[PDB]
């Protein structure tokens, strides 16, 4: 019954428009977003018919043709990393959802310092884990490699990004080899 | 005042063993009922069968009344309908000529509490054939009135409509005759 | 006897001038009593009782159920009226107007959707407006009205004029 | 086609 | 507007049968029950339907999810003669009234059919010191925690320091990855960071503990293997200053 874009990509504090599709729409049928963080269930944001609406979390904007719409998220934070579902009926039973648009929001390094540390394991000093951090967003990521996750420190409202990869033996230098690792990075 | 008068949504549940009724009406006639039994919406005006109306719709709104009826039974101590006493007229459709067809139309009005008996009757036998009923239709004063229908030839040796109401000691017989 | 308890939701649409003034009223009522109720013209859940006083209170606070309903409107009355103006609205039945005698004349009107009417009776060209009883009008129930237009008593004419009709119906009946 | 108009339940019951 | 979903999370073998239970706080029209994958859509499965039969949407059948609806406020569904298939979150929704366009989710049962209890293993926790070359330059310390060989997905990992509960400067994968892919049965591994300052981790009063808690065999689940039972238990590790 709707059709959005799969997924999408925007850094932090960057305005985000996710454009529904909703042709054949129905004089009477309702509006609706929903927002699902993973591992929990979807969640209501905002409702609007044949009438632009604008709340806290966001502002939905209705085209009069009401063949399209959209939806607004100022200032898109890191907590904002969600799928984004639109889903237009009538009643609560024309309610059927979609794959939704899965919405990935990187942060924003001022100064980047890409580098590729080794760590021992407190119990024995057999094994080893291989840290690469503090490269910057746009960067991508018996050998295991983990995602990259972002961490904030909000006492001093720093930001990083880093993955992990350990070995079982085994060198941090080509630990991060398959990655386009930046020139500029440290090592020890 | 308006010119038009519609109820899109006459909803009716009783405790009279849970009773429901969802019907639609447009200036005082049915336009369809839906059957909460075969879950199977009927329309009354052959025109507006094409148009189609969920009746899963009529059966999950009759349980949120079911769920209020309850609630409305337990605030108000167990306060019952009050029964009212119905109001009977007999009439055909078209002028009576013995040789033409005509419907009978027993009209019972002031129907409240919705539980009734209307059975038609012919010399003293109880006729079954030919006859049909309309639903719950409402009322401002929110009570009910129900209309019963027999198609007969008319003719000299040939009825009474036999009312069965709570509102009533006996049972009350309007006849008709040519 | 038993006791019986009865409760009833009515969602009424009022029209009035085609679509130019459109009032909703949707009324909860318990046995014969209407305890709250929503109103168009007031945009918000007011209980008539005190038996409906939670209820409006638990309906306001839902500010989800408001903005819906005060919408119903629109979806409902505005909305189900064009799917009366290609059906019912255009539902035309012409009246069968006969005369019979009964002292009495009676002009019947048997089988006419919409309910306007004005049935007259004449005396040689002279409109008779003493001396004549009409039935009130008379629901069916099939969608169609019919009314008796009786008359106590050289020619008489039955004079009924309805919307369905370009003309009115002139039977006569004599001797 | 035709639009409906719900009831709302009531509380606590 | 408040859901509980009772279980929510469980193992169960195959050829079981296990009832999942939607309690909501107030009293709703309509009240539904979805289904989602590991890596898939939400499935919608049926509508509760109060004193009547639930509407199931294709290819769901009464036969193997039955379902009932004793009031308004609950309802239960029940997941007959489990298969591997059926490991799924199942969620429950609630809408006040039927013309209502918000939708309360619960907070989900993780569900995992398995069809060999044999191959589930608790978790092994280790915290790895920060690197000397990371406070030499950047001035910040970070804490990375490893978990392994743990074959259901069910964990939750914490960082505790000087026993309380943190969450700043904390990172945690969102999704586990397999330890040996192409392997039906692969074990799977969780990596967390914990990043300080540097004059907080050189001082060794400073207590700091990874946490994960691992939910496992239930207590209606056998057990005949000379190995320990993978019961529901919470492993951690940890690491002083220095
Ligand atoms: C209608 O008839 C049934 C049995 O024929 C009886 O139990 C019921 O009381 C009757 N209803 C009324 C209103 O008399
Ligand atoms: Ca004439
Ligand atoms: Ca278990």
């Amino acid at each position: 019954k709707t059709t959005q874009p799969i997924s999408m990509d925007s850094y932090e504090g960057q305005e985000v428009n996710i454009t529904c599709s909703h042709n054949n729409i129905a004089t009477n049928d309702y509006i609706t977003w929903y927002q699902q963080f993973p591992s929990q269930g979807p969640r209501f944001i905002i409702q609007g018919y044949k009438t632009k609406v604008t709340n806290e979390v966001a502002s939905l904007f209705i085209p009069a043709d009401r063949k399209s719409s959209t939806l607004s998220l100022p200032r898109v934070s890191l907590s904002d990393t969600a799928v984004y579902y639109c889903l237009v009926g009538g009643l609560a039973r024309d309610m059927r959802f979609g794959a939704g648009t899965r919405l990935t929001v990187k942060p924003n390094i001022q100064n980047p310092d890409p580098a590729v540390y080794q760590l021992r394991d407190s119990k024995s000093s057999d094994k080893s884990v291989c840290l690469f951090t503090d490269f910057d967003s746009q960067t991508n990521v018996d050998v295991y490699i983990t995602d990259k996750c972002v961490l904030d420190m909000r006492s001093m409202d720093f930001k990083s990004n880093s993955a992990v990869a350990w070995s079982n033996k085994f060198a941090c230098a080509n630990a991060f080899n398959n990655s386009i690792i930046p020139e500029d990075t440290f090592f020890p | 005042v308006a010119d038009h008068v519609a109820s899109y949504g006459v909803n009716l549940y009783q405790s009279y063993g849970p009773s429901g009724q969802y019907t639609h009406e447009f200036d005082g006639d049915e336009q369809f009922y839906v059957d909460l039994g075969r879950k199977e919406t009927v329309w009354c005006l052959p025109v507006l069968r094409q148009f189609r109306f969920d009746p899963q719709f009529a059966l999950t709104n009759i349980a949120v009344l079911k769920h209020n009826l309850n609630s409305l039974i337990k605030r108000s101590n167990s306060t019952a309908a009050t029964n009212e006493v119905p109001e009977v007229t007999v009439f055909s459709k078209s002028p009576v000529t013995l040789g033409q067809p005509n419907i009978l139309i027993c009209l019972v009005d002031n129907i409240f509490p919705p539980v009734v008996n209307i059975t038609w009757l012919s010399n003293g036998h109880s006729v079954t054939e030919g006859v049909s009923e309309t639903s719950f239709l409402s009322k401002s004063d929110h009570s009910f009135f129900k209309i019963s229908y027999l198609t007969l030839l008319p003719s000299a040796e040939e009825y009474d409509c036999k009312v069965e109401h709570w509102g009533l000691d006996k049972p009350l017989l309007k006849h008709w005759e040519p | 006897s038993p006791e019986d308890f009865v409760y009833q939701f009515k969602g009424m649409c009022y029209f009035t001038n085609g679509t130019e003034r459109v009032r909703l009223v949707s009324r909860s009522i318990y046995n014969r009593e209407e305890i709250v109720r929503f109103d168009s013209d007031v945009g918000e859940f007011r209980a008539v009782t005190l038996l409906g006083l939670p209820a409006a209170e638990y309906w306001n606070s839902q500010k989800d159920i408001l903005e819906r309903k005060r919408a119903a409107v629109d979806r409902v009355c505005r909305h189900n009226y064009q799917l009366e103006l290609r059906t019912t609205l255009q539902r035309r039945v012409e009246p069968t107007v006969t005369i019979s005698p009964s002292n009495l004349l009676v002009c019947s009107v048997t089988d006419f959707y919409p309910a306007q009417i004005k049935v007259r009776w004449f005396r040689n060209d002279q409109e008779e407006t003493a001396g004549v009883v009409s039935t009130p009008l008379i629901r069916n129930g099939d969608w169609t009205f019919q009314i008796l237009v009786m008359l106590e008593m050289d020619v008489y004419t039955c004079h009924v004029e309805h919307p369905s009709l370009q003309s009115p119906i002139t039977v006569e009946w004599r001797a | 086609q035709p639009f409906p108009q719900p009831e709302q339940p009531f509380p606590g019951s | 507007a408040v859901i509980s979903q009772k279980p929510s999370r469980d193992i169960c073998q195959r050829g079981t049968s296990l009832t999942i239970q939607c309690q909501v706080d107030s009293q709703v029209t309509m009240m539904f029950w979805y289904r989602q994958q590991p890596g898939q859509s939400l499935t919608l499965i049926a509508t509760a339907n109060q004193g009547s039969e639930a509407t199931y949407e294709s290819g769901f059948v009464i036969d193997k999810f039955p379902i009932s609806r004793p009031n308004l406020t609950f309802s239960t569904l029940t997941v007959s003669n489990m298969s591997p298939e059926d490991s799924s979150i199942y969620l429950c929704s609630v809408a006040l009234g039927s013309d209502t366009g918000e939708l309360f989710f619960g907070e989900g049962s993780r569900l995992t059919v398995l069809e060999d209890l044999k191959n589930v293993f608790p978790p092994e926790v280790a915290v790895f010191e920060p690197s000397e070359a990371e406070i030499s330059h950047t001035q910040k310390a970070t804490l990375v925690c490893l978990a392994t060989g743990f074959f259901p997905d069910h964990v939750e990992l914490s960082w505790w320091v000087n026993g309380k509960e943190v969450h700043s400067g904390v990172c945690t994968d969102p999704q586990p990855l397999k330890e040996q892919p192409a392997l039906n049965d692969s074990r799977y591994a969780l990596s967390s960071r914990l990043r300080v300052s540097a004059t907080f981790w050189q001082n060794p009063r400073n207590h700091f503990r990874c946490q994960v808690q691992f939910y496992g065999l239930s207590e209606n689940d056998e057990w005949t293997q000379d190995r320990a039972k993978p019961v529901t238990q919470i492993v951690s590790a940890e690491a002083w200053g220095r």
